[PDB]
């Protein structure tokens, strides 16, 4: 029998409030805001020994392609909740950001 | 004397610089072609089970549609 | 080894292709984000095809058990 | 309020291997070898009309970057999809040892380079 499933930072349960759950439990998880799904199930399930199996079933969203005239440093990625260095009006930074059913940069560009 | 010797101390820690520059675009290039190629092997095996849902789609309404058309044979034959 | 003059003049040099290699690299990751962009946005597409099957697919199992 | 033959597509063929076609006649397809499925709609339906209706399913699939040449450079001319070439060149003073060309080609399923990046070599 299982305990309480573990928290993932890309999926939250998709029908059940967060206890102890038989074995072959078959939860069903939804990506959180920000995220995609990037396997064909979304599942945790019990296993025979009383441990919950699954794989990582979402990915980061990405934010569209960011060019500064007289003046963009791409630190990492262009995924959820990276950041991107700005010549000097404005903003210096943007991050990777959930924005209405999607993602989408923090601030616009700044005026160089 | 002193100023060549000057000269390439600055210009050796510029191409350090410009090799370090390079060097994180090509790896974000790599990594960047990779995401894609994820993406693209991902959805081909999901239209796979796409294909695999449609065909139990078009099962199911044939065994539901073939059942219908039975009931209402035998009620109009009990009706005769 | 070579001299101080020398070794400063193929550092200036390429220094000046790193620069030129930089600056290709940098439409190319362009044009690869924008790849991506659309790929992903294939992605999302399939789970909206997807996600009406299942629904279907649903609905037909439980009209026969 | 009949169809003909269907027309021939570049980027898929059809599942079965008739003449005239009632209005409602669906034909699936599949997409060629180096190409991938695009939409979710495989099929050429005859419409009312008498032709027949169908989208692009199907789209290139690309090849992964070559990778840098050591002291030499790959030169992309159009892109890394599949029936593209890239050129191969070396740096003054070295010596190209290989091909100077390669092409996205079929690979076993999927798509790859004809030929390896070749060694430019002093
Ligand atoms: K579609």
């Amino acid at each position: 029998n299982c305990g309480p499933p573990p928290t993932l930072s890309f999926a939250a349960p998709m029908d059940i409030t967060l206890t102890r759950f038989k074995t072959g439990t078959t939860l069903k998880y939804t990506c959180l805001p920000g995220y995609v799904r990037s396997h064909s199930t979304q599942t945790l399930t019990c296993n025979s020994d009383g441990e919950w199996v699954y794989n990582t079933f979402c990915i980061y969203k990405r934010c569209r392609h960011p060019e500064l005239r007289n003046g963009v440093e791409i630190k990492t990625d262009l995924s959820f909740g990276s950041q991107i260095e700005f010549c000097l009006i404005g903003s210096t930074t943007s991050r990777c950001e959930v924005q209405d059913r999607g993602v989408g940069w923090s601030h616009p560009l700044p005026q160089c | 004397e002193v100023t060549n010797e000057l000269a390439a101390s600055v210009w050796k820690k510029k191409v350090e610089e410009a090799k370090e520059k390079a060097s994180k675009l090509e790896k974000q290039l790599e990594e960047a072609q990779k995401d894609y190629s994820e993406i693209e092997g991902k959805l081909e095996q999901f239209w796979h089970d796409y294909d695999k849902l449609e065909k139990e789609n078009k099962e199911y309404a044939s065994q539901l549609g073939k059942n219908q058309e039975e009931r209402e044979k035998l009620e109009l034959e009990y009706l005769r």
